[PDB]
């Protein structure tokens, strides 16, 4: 009401896209909450043993 | 920890509140003075 | 944000900045001068006023008006852009309409009749002038 | 001796830790918006030192509180 629509429309578009990031990272997380954190397929366990080392 | 029920629900729920905001930013946007 | 980092300062840019900051200042101005004197005249002209309280808040008013005259004629003159036609009407007629307003209700207030019904639509005009005013002034 | 000692009580109850948590995290976050927001919608000519530096002062301290009470919920423990 009393704010400017300058600081309406910026506070809208900081609200829109941060619960856009925090929805994105919280629905890719699914397989933790189920089954403990732990890599999963045949090719993510190369990457990690050279990250590692 | 946290029943995948639950992260499911809120994920809708965030997911919902967020495409009817988009919808008011654009009702916003137009209205531009 | 204190780094300025430019290489070339360009003259408009710097114009429209101040003219908004300018705005911002007689619009913040504006609407504290109408709190100010609708709480005034709300608060000192229920039933007895002794013509005392209304006259310290007119001086009061006039102050204001005179501040945001001076306001005016800064961004008249120092700034490129008019922005003083509209902002001088809008301001004369303001400070009509609360001058009015107020000989209206210190005559209201300090007389044999009490006028509620002219009263209440001499707010309702002051109101719409204000809407205007706050319509015209983006 | 051990008799002379007597258990240790810990200070804050750890069944309180989740609402408390929230509730400053929450209050943390505002305080940051409200900055973020000051900062995008300001000239040059009109940026209050004061004003930025008292907000920015309550809002770290609100969000350091907020994440580490939130760490020690997870069971962290530190």
């Amino acid at each position: 009401l009393r704010l400017s629509y300058e600081k309406q429309d910026t506070l809208l578009k900081l609200l829109i896209l941060s619960m856009a990031a925090v929805l994105s990272f919280s629905t890719r997380l699914f397989a933790v909450l189920r089954f403990e954190s732990v890599i999963h397929e045949f090719d993510p366990y190369f990457n990690y043993r050279t990250t590692r080392f | 920890m946290i029943t995948d029920v639950q992260l499911a629900i809120f994920a809708n729920m965030l997911g919902v509140s967020l495409f009817l905001l988009v919808v008011l930013y654009h009702y916003v946007a137009v209205n531009n003075p | 944000v204190r780094l300025d980092f430019s290489i070339t300062k360009d003259p408009a840019a710097e114009a429209r900045m101040k003219v908004a900051c300018i705005t911002e200042q007689v619009l913040t101005l504006v609407n504290k001068r109408i709190g100010l004197y609708r709480h005034f005249d709300e608060t000192v002209n229920r039933y007895k006023q002794s013509r005392d309280i209304s006259t310290l808040n007119s001086g009061k008013k006039s102050l204001e008006t005179e501040h945001k005259a001076l306001t005016s004629e800064i961004a008249l003159l120092q700034s490129r852009l008019k922005t003083e036609g509209s902002d001088l009407c809008d301001r004369v007629s303001e400070m009509q309409k609360l001058d009015a307003q107020v000989k209206e209700l210190v005559l209201k207030s300090a007389v044999e009749a009490e006028r509620l019904v002219a009263g209440k639509l001499k707010k309702d005009t002051y109101i719409e002038n204000e809407k205007l005013i706050s319509g015209k002034r983006q | 001796e051990l008799e002379a000692m007597s258990r240790y009580t810990s200070p804050v109850n750890p069944a309180v830790f989740p609402h408390l948590t929230v509730v400053l995290l929450a209050i943390g976050m505002f305080f940051t918006a409200w900055f973020f927001v000051y900062e995008v919608t300001s000239t040059k000519y009109t940026r209050d030192i004061y004003k930025e530096l008292l907000i920015s002062l309550v809002a770290s301290l609100f969000m350091g509180f907020g994440v580490l009470f939130l760490l020690l919920w997870v069971g962290i423990y530190v």
